[PDB]
RNA sequence: AUAGUCUCGUCAACGCUCGAGAGGCAGAGUCUCAAGGAGCCUCCGGGGGCUGUUGCCAUGAUAUAUAUGGAUGAGACAGAAGUGGCCCCGUUGACGAGACUUAGAUUAAGUAGGCCUACCGCAGUAUAUUCCUAAACACUAUGAAAUGACCCUAGUUGGUCCAUGAUCAUUUGGGUAAAACCAUACUGCAGACAUCU
């Protein structure tokens, strides 16, 4: 995927083809990652987000 | 006196871009009168915009201080549409006494070649290096 | 003070008040404080829908993941498409084009099937290609293939790679606008010939990408802590209510005891208004929410202004689409002084 | 060619 | 071919074996209507309309023996009167 | 929990804000507020591009090659409409406020005749002045008994320019007077420049566009589909109707005050102080639509006073007849009187016969 | 020409023979630019105009 | 019958800038006019000043021509051509013509029939069902990856995809192909002017 993106001070998406920008910020890919209905990974991923605090209820 | 780049900023129209720096604006009006000197402009609204309608090649130099503004407005566009590069200088009595007329102008068209007589095309031959210069400069922006 | 108020009660103050005073009924609910069944089944899910499913696929396991009894999504069917999806469970389907006079937008690459002479020309190019636009969907969309006008409101040309031959543009467009025939029409303008190689919703109607957007992972786990742990904190995270679906919408406020004749199809009256937007015209769509925030309807408007200020009775709106069920609230409906007194 | 005989019905 | 027809679009540029044309006539062409020339011989059907309402482009698609490479800037293209529909119609009705 | 609590804080009705002739309806004297509204109509801001353009005024800033009368056809050309007309002359060489009223809003291009216009004028002396005071002396002393109020903006001695604005009927009188400064003060004077800074209600100030605003809102709407800009170029008719003072009307009366009834008691709604007998009024809707120029049959303490009348009789109707359902004759009185006409207590015209009971001629009194 | 003008606190103009004010603003033309009804570039005003947000009502 | 309104074309009266041309505006063609030249004095072939409130062009407009303006223009051809490109005063009264009405402004839950039905408001259901099978899209199972794979008259160093799974083979197995609204039929709920203090 080609389209990557870094965040501006408003918070909001500065859109980008470079993997890193002019000021030196590596840019992240702004596609999601692929999902499958048949996914049995759950509880690992809600484990080590409840780990760091990176669950949106937490 | 104060220099009419400085004089002329806050009179300048919020469409006037690409605004030539003041270097650029300095070689942009000693081109221009060089080639009033070959007699190969256009001045005014009317013969800059028959000049471009006939084809005519070159650069357009328009005047920031203009009002009222639906004077110009057409012009940069229209500069698009015939892919003849264009760019903006804030004070018009300076456009004026570079084009080799006492009152100001709004817009001039520099046609290189526009002159039949010879020594026209020795004054063309001698500031083309300018206009080539300065067009690329306009075109880099 | 009004405006970290949530929903449809932001900036509430605002509103004409045509009756200030009323005595609550303890019934329903603010939309943030419903059950977890009502919650979803009154859901809307700002999605970042994948690249490889269609949008007919996700919502169908957005459905099997939550045991929903339908979902709905009302966005156009160009495949390959990531970001913006708006589903909506069950009685949020009914609003699933409420907003589609908001209009979407767009961040798309197009590449070019050749290297351009001039850099420049594809901007202009662009600029030739904002504004009411003759388009013909494309093979793979499911409408029927008949030339439109579609209206691109904005364009904004992002980055160009010459050498990479692909450009990044955003662009802000109508309602059944396809970007893959924009692409084609740019390569057809440019001559050199292009196409649409990504593609990215980033607002689709009122919801954004900034405006808490989730994966399908954040929907699976969410369901997963539910069932495991009995707690909806990640559920109700990702889950908006359907009164984000109509902002925007010109707001009257409904006196408790007049909700639930509303709910039977019964016109809103005088008596019934207490609060209401500046500038509501006759013939407007309109939602009618209670004092808690949560909508009733979808209604039409029968007055304007100086007749919502100065008229002492009379049909204020009609019901175009209820969302509220029906005994929610109680019927309180017979009681009041004017109907009593004929009755007597 | 011709609606769904389920689509217009005659009343009972 | 038809006795009447009517110049309908100015040659622009070639793109991918298409030739795109700017339109000289104010009303809309059937899809896959046939393009002419003078001669009243067929070089092509329409394939694609394009462009905003002030400015409409098409791309035909060419026939056999037909190159777009072989045409040149100012080469004017000749529609049918019955291929042309009102541009009234795709606009919303009041 | 954030519900709306009861008398909790919120916007009370200011009628200050409201558009045109909804402005300051709360100063209106309430006859009744009771009434049905019918759906019909719609406001003057919020009317759809052809009733908004057929109902439309142009503020104009007009050229100084051209004269009114070829703007106004060159308006009447680009916008493509069936009628444009205008109040105020500009001479040619005369630039500044020109209003262009189209369609109905030619219907009030007679009754704004004989309105103020104010210039701006620049003069040119030909002799330099001993005394530069002596020219706003001089001024005074062709103010008034013709030039109602002038005041000098400022005189550059040097460059013999005085520029001074005054209130006069026409731009001929500016000559006039700028010839009559020139002998007043013996060095002799002429006109320079002249601009028309208002004409009649509206001003420079209040939203002036040019020919080419026009132009390019025609043709933005045109291959754009986008008439925002259309809307802000054209103004309603209202806007030259807000010095009248204004009566509203039931929505069941508009459409017979349409046709050409005489609006009565039972029709009034809302009345304005200050009316006073056979002065000139505006009757409007509670939309703010103008139905109509009439004259005002009755005071306001009249108004105030009696159960029976005419109101208002129609000097110029400005609304379409068919905009409003025809619900005349449905009221009791009304159907009470076709009763005895088809019983024959009353003749075929309605006029009281032999039949007539002896309370029908007690309590009904015939306005015509 | 020789009427000039400058916008005030409140908006409205005021008018004077100066090209530059006491308070060093320079003032406009009073007179508007010259039209003519076969005018043929609102294409070109209308997209210079929206290319920097000038158009009323945009 | 009477009266009003709207759309119009004539006469009379009263005012005004005194109103149809050898007119004006817009547009097209050709030509002229912009200190673009000349001289002098300085500075380092070019730059800055002086001649120069000069010169060139237009203008007599209620007018200073020793003047006012000049491309955000002016003048001639042109007293022409053309107008099927537009423009050339206002108010009141009367007359005549065509129309629309002749209007007292209703309705705090509807309409039509013989106490009941039918229509109306709102919310739901159905708009083919089961089995086999073809195709599309995406996933998944197994094997193959850095000398990785694919495309192009093909590289002075081509391009694209690629462990975030490319591209190949077997079929390992399941999934998706919606939702909203219109129309018809059916079912259900109400006929509600909104007290609560």
């Amino acid at each position: 995927m080609h389209l990557m993106y870094t965040l501006g001070p408003d918070g909001k998406r500065i859109y980008t083809l470079k993997k890193v920008t002019e000021s030196g910020e590596i840019t992240k890919s702004a596609h999601p990652a692929r999902f499958s209905p048949d996914d049995k990974y759950s509880r690992q991923r809600v484990t080590l987000k409840k780990r760091f605090g990176l669950v949106p209820g937490q | 006196t104060v220099d009419n780049y400085e004089a002329r900023m806050p009179a300048v129209l919020p469409f006037a871009k690409p605004l030539a720096s003041k270097k650029l604006n300095k070689k942009v009006l000693k081109t221009v009168k060089k080639a009033s000197k070959a007699k190969n402009v256009k001045r005014g609204v009317k013969e800059v915009v028959k000049a471009l309608r006939k084809g005519e090649k070159g650069l357009v130099v328009i005047a920031g201080d203009i009002s009222p503004a639906d004077v110009i407005s057409h012009i940069p566009v229209l500069c698009e549409d015939h892919s003849v590069p264009y760019i903006f200088i804030p004070s018009k009595q300076d456009l004026g006494a570079a084009g080799a007329t006492k009152r100001p102008t709004s817009v001039v068209f520099i046609v290189p070649g526009s002159n039949k007589k010879k020594d026209g095309k020795n004054k063309e031959e001698e500031y083309k290096e300018s206009f080539n210069e300065v067009v690329k400069e306009v075109q880099a922006l | 003070d009004t405006s970290e108020w949530p929903l449809l009660l932001k900036n509430f103050d605002k509103l004409l008040v045509r009756s200030g005073h009323y005595t609550p009924i303890p019934a329903g609910s603010s939309p943030l404080k419903r059950d977890l069944k009502s919650y979803i089944s009154s859901g809307v899910i700002n999605l970042d829908k994948p690249s490889n499913p269609s949008s007919h696929e996700v919502v169908a396991w957005i459905k099997r993941i939550l045991r929903c009894e339908k979902t709905g999504h009302s966005g156009t069917l160009d495949p390959k498409v990531t970001g913006c999806l708006i589903v909506c469970i069950d009685r949020a389907t009914r609003l699933v084009k409420s907003q589609q006079g908001a209009g979407k937008e767009y961040v798309c690459i197009v590449r070019l099937h050749d290297a351009l002479k001039d850099e420049k020309d594809l901007g202009r190019s662009l600029e030739n290609l904002t504004g009411a636009l003759f388009q013909r969907p494309p093979l793979i969309s499911a409408v029927k293939r008949q030339l439109r006008v579609r209206t691109i409101y904005e364009s904004n040309l992002i980055e160009f790679d010459n050498k990479r031959n692909l450009g990044v543009f955003w662009a802000s467009c109508e309602a059944g606008t396809y970007m893959r025939t924009l692409c084609v029409h740019l390569g057809m303008l440019l001559g050199v010939g292009g196409h649409m190689q990504e593609l990215r919703r980033v607002r689709s109607g009122a919801l954004s990408e900034n405006d808490n957007m989730v994966t399908l992972h954040d929907v699976m786990d969410a369901q997963w802590v539910y069932d495991n742990t009995r707690d909806e904190s990640y559920l109700r995270s990702i889950i908006q209510p359907l009164e984000t679906l109509l902002v925007g919408y010109k707001r009257i406020v409904v006196k408790d005891s007049a909700v639930n004749a509303v709910c039977y199809g019964a016109k809103l009256m005088i008596p019934g208004l207490l609060r209401y937007e500046e500038g509501i015209e006759l013939y407007d769509e309109i939602v009618l929410i209670t004092t808690k925030g949560e909508a009733i309807a979808v209604a039409i408007a029968q007055m304007s202004t100086v007749d919502l200020a100065s008229c002492d009775h009379g049909v204020v709106a009609s019901v175009k689409r209820c969302i509220m069920e029906r005994d929610l609230y109680p019927r309180r409906w017979g009681l009041g002084p004017v109907a009593q007194k004929k009755k007597q | 060619k011709a609606p769904n005989p389920l689509s217009v019905k005659k009343k009972k | 071919p038809p006795d009447t027809v009517l110049e309908m679009g100015a040659f622009l540029h070639p793109c991918e074996g298409d030739i795109v044309c700017r339109s000289i006539n104010t009303k809309i062409p059937y899809f896959n209507a046939p393009i002419y020339l003078e001669n009243k011989t067929q070089v092509g059907k329409v394939d694609e309309i394009l462009g905003p309402l002030n400015e409409v482009f098409f791309t035909i698609k060419c026939g056999d023996g037909v190159q777009a490479t072989s045409f040149k800037e100012g080469d004017k293209f000749y529609i049918a009167a019955d291929k042309l529909l009102p541009i009234e119609r795709f606009l919303p009705k009041p």
